[PDB]
């Protein structure tokens, strides 16, 4: 909550980052708090990135199963560590570009295609939302509030919310929704449509 | 069958709207022969069998639909502006690109419609009894 | 099949038409090539449909088969018939509507097609955009910058289908071209991504 | 996230199956992602089968094909739903006696001569279904009162690469379609190169 | 489609035996199936289901499944119990259904099971009788009603229907909705069941004219905990004759 | 009497197979005639020592000068001179270290099922008959000492199984004319081989 104020800004602090996009690594050891990944060869000799996963989430990603990252952080410089939450999926093989099909709707009247390609065929809402997020262009954070629908192809629209902040609205703190590493096969991914409201 | 649209108005660089129409029946094929005011029974296109696609100079369209609709298009070609463009038979539609007439009492007169100008004339002690033609944004008049 | 001109003007007879659209109908038999369908409660006593599809088309529905019809025909009256090519899929169960996202290159297309069946027949989308982008680009006119163009209707399994914007094959009429309907070739909603219409 | 028995159960709730045989049916048509078999002669009018083999792998039309799968849901009133199963047909009788080893954690059992396939192309849903079922019946693995706590089936071929599948294993929920799912491959191997069987039971 | 049935109908297990109990269908195209279970009076507390068709499945309310269920064919299925001790003895029954994976209506029935669980046998067949018609009724009534009596006999389990001239006979009859103890509500219970078939005075006044009535015979003799007293028989089947009379 | 009856068979085999094989790998071979293979084991043997191996008209062309062959054959005769006499158990040098654990079965005329899955193993992708013959003999000696005079076998032989169904006959109780190694042995003069993907499996029968 928190109103507006200090929202539309912890947000362009939170949001005005750029996200380790690591593909392919390896499990070098899950927790049931974590999981720990190869980013040697991408950092350098003795990198890692820690997701630190919910525990539904820590189930099976172990050892030598290769990983495709992107997720965003939440502090720096343990020097040979990052942190982030979920944002993790099974390593892409083949290569693809998925163009994603979208509407915008504002309320004055109202009526994104091409606009925010993905290149993996399971994706974590984690990238697919921050991704959208960054495109809203319009400069975002006269919108009051807002929220994202992705719509699967079998009728069961997701919601997130645009404007929001848990109070001391760290990195740390609206991240964590990014948590339980929910994930969404392509195949089951029709569209998006964006809701602002000013 | 109808030819809904009557005679009107229809004006330099336009399509014409004129849909023949049998909603108390069953179709098959249509016809649209064409005329002057005088020349007769002239053709245009038309359908078959139940609808089986449509000289060598002839703006005229026409699209069979439904059983029951089908519409000829004319695109404003040069002044020639009506002939009953027809469609069993149905009634007349005319075209066009004019009146004041006079009348007396006790015959009647319809006058006031390089140029080609004219006239169409007709004719014929109880109480203020009634007798009341034509041009073709629209028209119609009489002399009661 | 030969010249630009007379298909333009060989399509826009035809496809300027209203379609069959018989909501959950009952087949009354079904036999080689082709499927009979009932029709009676939404044309009255003794009315029915013909779908003249392809043998593997048929041997796909029989007896009482609660099925929805939607297609152009291709003659008129016999008395109790009306004739058709395929299009004749399961019947829509409940209701739904799903606004198609699309695009067009030669604007926007999202939200201005809605079909009405998760299970929806090639015939009806392939209409319903043609009308659309005759409607309101004018394609098959005299009148019109467009030579040829085609849609390509995309799935959730990387494959875009092709259909011919342009094409008017042998002789011309409405057999000759609503026989590519014959296939009765469906396609799943939730199987649908989206159209990309290119018109040139 | 080892739940050994939330699993031995799914496992003996679905195996516990009269398998579909029909051998020598006719194919009508084939769009992408399934397959569709005619088993008229068999059960009856307008009957018929639908494989769901993943696609670009999915004999169109009139083509001879056997089959042998285990379902997954039912009704539809006219067909019956596998994953798979699906081979070109035997025109020959045959009798094929396989050869195998069961190794627990005492080791090293015989097992030669009691599984028979008949077909010389054979199914790999066929195979581990047929092995399943020798094991549940006379060791029964998938019972509650019992140590089996991992396996798997290894199949060995003439070109030396062995085939595992596992025996103790189950996806999200632990309905028949969770588990049927992996027979979607319609993998099969023919006999002249199917050595033997290794059966690996882990107490 | 048609009805279905349950083929293992009834018949004795000992304290600590698996039961086995199945559903058989006939050409109906059964797409799911459901295990109720009635012991005496409420019916239907349901135990476990089969979803559709068998995607999957689930027990109900929520302990020990030990209770196993399994579809194995559109045509068959089986509810297993588990040990078996007097705490059971109830009546299991299942039931199909059409549509297809679904949610809107249920459909059908079959004939319920009937188990029990004895210990310590001592069992005990039953003696039978019939009784003739009296002279009070066949006078201010003019109709002969004859009496059944089924005695002595344990597990209660056996069948009634009548007989008249030699062959299956139904109507005019009544027998009690079922068999009551002799001592009741303590245990070693043994059972009693009665029937009245009623005819008329006449065709009751015609000798040669056969009549003899039916307990059926259906279960016997548990073991473990020492079989075998003296006598002690199996599938007891028993009768009783009369003919009539008008003297 | 006297022409070929059973005993004088259980021993005039046993003569012949108590005895330990040639296995020399990768040699070359010195030349070819229509009637022998003749191969250099002077790695082996020390030098001017050859094998020669005495094929049959079809086999004596498979091979030829230079080639890189492994030998695995059973002596008929000994020397006097630097040349090792045998009939043909010549293959392909194996290119590559290989272990092929058989399959297998023995029936016996007194409860039949016995087992052998992984109880002989062979190091060829080309066996010839010759070797598995005797790998699989040498077997049933060391364990079933069928050879043995004080023995309850009189019939039995060996069938190999090809994946082509195809099985194949050794009749483990034979021995012509007067019964030597070299009259015993010549049956592998054919120098007749299998490859290992077409071996399937091997079922050995004992009748009594």
């Amino acid at each position: 909550k928190k109103d507006i104020s200090n929202v539309k800004s912890d947000l362009l602090y939170a949001y005005t980052i750029t996200p380790y996009d690591y593909k392919d690594c390896r499990v070098n050891f899950s927790t049931t708090h974590t999981l720990n990944i190869d980013t040697q060869k991408y950092r350098g000799k003795d990198y890692y990135i820690s997701s630190e996963m919910s525990y539904e989430a820590s189930q099976k990603f172990k050892r030598d199963d290769h990983v495709d990252v992107f997720g965003l952080f939440y502090i720096l410089n343990s020097h040979t560590g990052e942190y982030i939450y979920g944002g993790i999926t099974p390593a892409q093989n083949n290569k693809v570009n998925h163009k994603l099909l979208g509407n915008l709707f504002i309320s004055g009247e109202s009526q994104l295609n091409n606009k925010i390609i993905l290149e993996k065929d399971i994706v974590t809402f984690q990238e697919i939302d921050f991704k959208i997020r960054k495109y809203l262009n319009y400069k975002i954070y006269p919108y009051v509030s807002g929220r994202i629908e992705i719509g699967t192809k079998d009728g069961k629209h997701e919601q997130i919310d645009l404007f929001d902040s848990p109070n001391e609205g760290t990195r740390s703190d609206i991240f964590a929704k990014y948590k339980d590493n929910r994930i969404i096969n392509m195949k089951n991914f029709s569209h998006f449509d964006i809701y602002l409201e000013k | 069958v109808s030819q809904h649209p009557s005679r009107v108005i229809a004006k330099s660089g336009t399509s014409v709207k004129i849909e023949c129409r049998s909603l108390d029946f069953q179709a098959t094929t249509m016809f649209w022969y064409r005329q002057f005011p005088k020349q007769s029974l002239m053709l245009m296109a038309t359908s078959a069998e139940g609808s089986k696609a449509t000289g060598v100079e002839k703006k005229f369209l026409i699209n069979h639909a439904s059983l029951t609709l089908s519409t000829l298009t004319v695109t404003s070609a040069h002044p020639e502006d009506s002939s009953f463009y027809i469609c069993y038979f149905g009634p007349g539609t005319r075209l066009t690109v004019p009146p004041e007439v006079a009348v007396f009492e006790p015959v009647c007169l319809a006058t006031g419609f390089n140029d080609s100008r004219y006239a169409l004339s007709s004719r014929l002690q109880n109480p203020r009894n009634h007798f009341r033609v034509q041009f073709y944004v629209t028209q119609i008049v009489s002399a009661e």
